[PDB]
RNA sequence: UUUGCUCCACACAAUAUAGAUGGAUACGAAUAAGGCGUCCUUGUGGCGUCGCUGAACCAUAGCAGGCUAGCAACGGUGCACUUGGCGGAAAGGCCUUGGGUGCUUGCUGGCGAAUUGCAAUGUCAUUUUGCGUGGGGAUAAAUCAUUUGUAUACGACUUAGA
RNA sequence: AGAACUGGCGAUGCGGGAUGAACCGAACGUAGAGUUAAGGUGCCGGAAUACACGCUCAUCAGACACCACAAAAGGUGUUAG
RNA sequence: CUGGGCCAGCAUCAGUUUUGGUGGCAGGAUAAAUCCAUAGGAAUGUAGCUUGCCUCGGUAAGUAUUAUAGCCUGUG
């Protein structure tokens, strides 16, 4: 009970995007340790969060977390796709996130 | 999946260890290159030697000053590979260079902390044998670099300390795998093997 | 109102063309041909193989 | 033009009140499909008979599949080529386990080499080479020798991961 | 010293009975036999007792190991089943650590949530005794 | 309500008798026999809400683990097993692992 | 200038953060060659073994990890002390000796957990900065003005004045 | 500089050709999901440091239509004929 | 404290779509192979045999077409 994690980590990387023009609504994410689409399959419907600090308590706390999941699959190297309630910020490309083991359909 | 990397630059290939070492960065990775002297370049040293000669000749005409800069030293021709491959004017661009330190030799934290090699990017992988090559070092000082020779004597004064270190390692790594024996075939150990441990 | 398509949805298939309930009853979209011995002549297997 | 298969194409003129049976001509045609195999068996009737597809018809089509598909076999080729400057006739050998192998190598060497894409290529023969040293060509000759065995210097293995916590080797 | 020594790389050779490793496709993981060599880079392998299908394959997605046995070069599947049953491969390759290793492997991955946790506890056992021994001597 | 009734049991982990989402659980492979386990007045209305803790509840709790635990005792570092709790280390891929 | 100033402890309010959530786990060197183990003439030596990836190794069970009783070791690990040493490339860290103290899931018991109601906000990190207490500590200068002319367009420079 | 037929630009954004009136793709109400075109997928940058057979070493290599030039003539460099 | 209102999770569906696992059929040289039977061959010639070489273990040439390995071709 040294690690109490029972997410994957993962990182967002880029909105979707052609060369010179973005799309914040759809973000891309890789997750740690998949590196193929059919592995990454596995996670699609998965809850991810981004998790941030922010000064003002609200619920009396400091943490916050923007909530989404990962839509479908996205190349061939395990990157995925993901939907936020929000749109991750742009900032945090680059940032942690994690994803979560449900929905389960074990 | 480490919260920093280090890189031994040693057989590694410029271009390829700076396209690598950059996405590292752009996804969020911290990276030290360190031994950046030992680094190569493909292709014999006369090309690469003239190469860095023609870019030499740029500079601002009414005032070199604010002309393009040529940095000499091996770790800083590294650096100038990998600013390239980075939108390094943006934001986001130094936020991911931030994240990013090149040393000559291996200076202290870090040599005591593991290093790893990439092998992408690795010309003994890479190279096709018989394909003549440069040492970024020996480049480096042809264009004026000044410290070869200390970065020379420093490494082998650290050498000399990293034996004595792992000398003792091994020496220690004996004892453990000996006084294991026992236990090495013991009814728990056929257990573990039933598992596979 | 809406376009539903009998290729999903049985109910609309079933609507469009019955016979689909025989038709999966019996099987016949697969079903097993005949059987023939009838083999080629000599010519024909001389020319396959020709040059 | 890809992966080929080599097709048996027969085809005739078409009938006439005053000959009806014409004669029969067979081509085997090298193609990926079999639609370029009958365009293909056209380009070279018309450049041998009178006939343009309009005025023909193709009368079958067929695979032919290679009779030992793991017999190694030595293989001469025989092949008409356009270069930048002119045309040209060339003998090669090529050691394989069918056919459709050797014409598949066939092209891309005559791509690497020569620089002919595939418009510009005639098959003209494809044969196996009955008796050893009917063998020609030192680069297949090589292979034929007794006991024959080398090693592969220098082996490099792919990594999966972009790190690695050790100094490669390449021993085989 | 006074001898002339010239230590000689002991390269594993592409030849008529070297057993090879299949890394790539549906054959992948199972041993074949080189039967016949093709070229440079292809050969012709056969592995009837994995049931890997006698075909032409190119060497960079087979790895050579260092068994090899006695089998004519050309020989068909038929003779080459008598030939490696006759030599006993199997027992050879199963008793190497690379064989070992892949089994080791592919047993932990196997291991269920529980297992994993009984390994646990088993290695805690382990190390306990072995710390107290790595302090006496 | 298609939730899954759930146990622990209490006295070897704390997690009373209780309702769990099923898209919220993984399935290990590892199983007890729950034979001689009552269970069948637990439902829909039992949980309904009508602070304290329910003398029944209590009741009903050492009712069915007494005879789970009698079972998951048949079974070498099951108890343990089941007193402890589960994360991922530094390594685990989900997608890969059997459970 | 009246408030002061400084280092260490742990204590409250603001504040920021390119993004902790089991461990950044140290030879060097070659790659048409090497690692490791062992022997010795300590070598371009002999014998053995390994690779084919870290899919490793180490750690990991307990109210986010509570309360209580023992057995067996005499180990492990944390903490704050302590005996030696080593580290200047940016050493600012490393190895060591000796006890003390907490924990110990090596093993065997006695309790506890619910109702936070079928997921949602539920582990606290480290930066600054203002204040609060008790101890140790320390007790200046620079600028303007005045002045020199080795200086100077003005600033600036360089001198001198208790 | 001047004609022929068609298609364009002009009157027209959009995706590609770094850039760009006219090329390639494709023409346009406000949006969601999917799929593609032309063009791409080491890194800048979304996408295989993919797979396969060759060829090439340049003390001035080479790297993609329109297109941002190169010839006669030579080489015991190396390849295949 | 209910109710609205809104927001969310799960379930059963509907529309669109994307990515897997699996069953049954059809065709062709009624795939070609492999495998089996048989005929016939050869060489990058297996066993024998011959003759010098031996350390007499083995060996080199030569004969020899299945034998103390095997392969190729046809037909079935």
């Amino acid at each position: 009970a040294e690690s109490h994690r029972l997410y994957v980590k993962g990182k967002h990387l880029s909105y979707q995007r052609s060369k010179r023009v973005n799309n914040p609504n759809v973000s891309l994410i890789k997750i740690e340790g998949v590196a193929t689409p059919q592995d990454a399959q596995f996670y699609l419907g998965k809850r991810i969060a981004y998790v941030y600090r922010a000064s003002k308590e609200v619920r009396g706390s400091k943490i916050r977390v923007m909530w989404g999941k990962v839509t479908r699959t996205h190349g061939n190297s395990g990157v995925v796709r993901a939907t936020f309630r929000n749109n991750l910020p742009a900032k945090t490309f680059g940032a942690s996130v994690r994803i979560f083991l449900y929905p389960s359909n074990i | 999946v480490e919260p920093v990397v280090v890189i031994d630059g040693k057989g590694h290939l410029v271009g390829r260890l700076a396209s690598v070492v950059a996405k590292q960065l752009l996804n969020g990775q911290k990276i030290v290159v360190v031994r950046a002297e030992e680094l190569n370049i493909s292709g014999e040293f006369f090309r690469n030697k003239l190469k860095y000669h023609d870019f030499l000749r740029k500079a601002t005409a009414f005032n070199k000053t604010r002309g393009p800069f040529h940095f000499r030293a091996p770790s800083r021709i590294f650096y100038k590979a990998l600013r390239g491959m980075v939108s390094h004017k943006t934001a986001r661009g130094k936020a991911a260079l931030e994240r990013l330190k090149v040393f000559e030799g291996i200076p202290p934290p870090y040599d005591k902390k593991k290093r790893v090699v990439v092998p992408q990017a690795l010309r003994v992988l890479r190279l096709k044998p018989g394909r003549k090559y440069t040492t970024l070092g020996k480049l480096s000082t042809s264009v004026g670099w000044k410290y070869e020779d200390v970065v020379a004597k420093l490494e082998a004064k650290r050498k000399v300390s990293s034996a004595e270190y792992y000398a003792k390692k091994r020496a220690f790594t004996k004892k453990v795998a000996s006084a294991n024996a026992t236990a090495a075939e013991s009814d728990v150990a056929k257990q573990l093997a039933a598992l596979g441990y | 109102v809406l376009k539903k398509n009998p290729l999903k949805n049985k109910q609309v298939l079933l609507r469009l063309n019955p016979y689909a309930k025989v038709f999966a009853a019996e099987k016949l979209g697969s079903k097993k041909a005949e059987k023939t011995g009838t083999k080629p002549a000599a010519v024909f297997t001389e020319t396959l193989k020709h040059d | 033009m890809a992966h080929f298969k080599e097709y048996q194409v027969i085809g005739r003129r078409l009938p006439t009140e005053s000959v009806p049976e014409p004669k029969l001509f067979r081509m085997r045609i090298f193609a990926s499909n079999e639609v370029i195999a009958k365009s293909r068996y056209w380009y070279f009737l018309q450049k041998l008979h009178k006939v343009k597809k309009a005025s023909g018809e193709i009368v079958s089509i067929n695979q032919i599949n290679e009779a030992h598909p793991t017999k190694v076999k030595n293989f001469g080729v025989w092949v008409r080529y356009d270069s930048r400057s002119g045309t040209h006739n060339m003998y090669k050998e090529i050691r394989d386990v069918s056919r459709v192998a050797a014409v598949e190598t066939l092209y891309q060497d005559m791509a690497a080499r020569h620089r002919a894409r595939f418009r510009s290529i005639h098959i003209l023969k494809v044969a196996e080479i009955e008796k050893t040293a009917d063998v020609k060509r030192q680069y297949v000759k090589q292979f034929l020798t007794k006991d024959l065995k080398f090693p592969l210097p220098h082996r490099v293995q792919k990594s999966t991961k972009t790190f690695s916590y050790k100094r490669p080797s390449t021993f085989y | 010293s006074t001898d002339s020594i010239v230590k000689a790389s002991n390269w594993r050779l592409v030849e008529v009975g070297r057993v090879v490793l299949i890394k790539k496709g549906q054959s992948a993981g199972k041993l074949a036999a080189i039967v016949e060599i093709i070229d440079q880079k292809k050969v012709l392998i056969d592995g009837p007792k994995a049931g890997v299908p006698r075909q032409a394959i190119n060497l960079g997605q087979v790895v050579l190991t260092p068994l090899t046995f006695a089998l004519p070069r050309g020989a068909r599947t038929a003779t080459v089943s008598k030939k490696w049953a006759a030599a006993a491969v199997c027992e050879k390759w199963a008793a190497s650590s690379w064989a070992k290793k892949i089994a080791q492997r592919e047993r932990r991955a196997a291991l269920t949530d529980f297992e994993r946790f009984q390994v646990m506890v088993l290695r805690k056992q382990k190390r306990y005794t072995v710390k107290k021994a790595l302090a006496k001597a | 309500d298609n939730t899954l009734l759930i146990s622990g049991p209490f006295k070897v982990n704390g997690v009373p008798l209780r309702r769990v989402n099923a898209r919220y659980v993984i399935a290990t492979s590892t199983k007890v026999s729950v034979e001689g386990v009552n269970v069948e007045k637990f439902n829909v209305e039992y949980f309904a809400k009508e602070k304290e803790i329910k003398a029944e509840r209590v009741e009903d709790q050492k009712v069915v683990d007494k005879a789970l635990i009698a079972e998951i005792k048949k079974t070498p570092l099951l108890k343990q097993y089941l007193s402890a709790s589960f994360s991922l280390k530094n390594g685990d891929k989900p997608h890969m692992l059997k459970f």
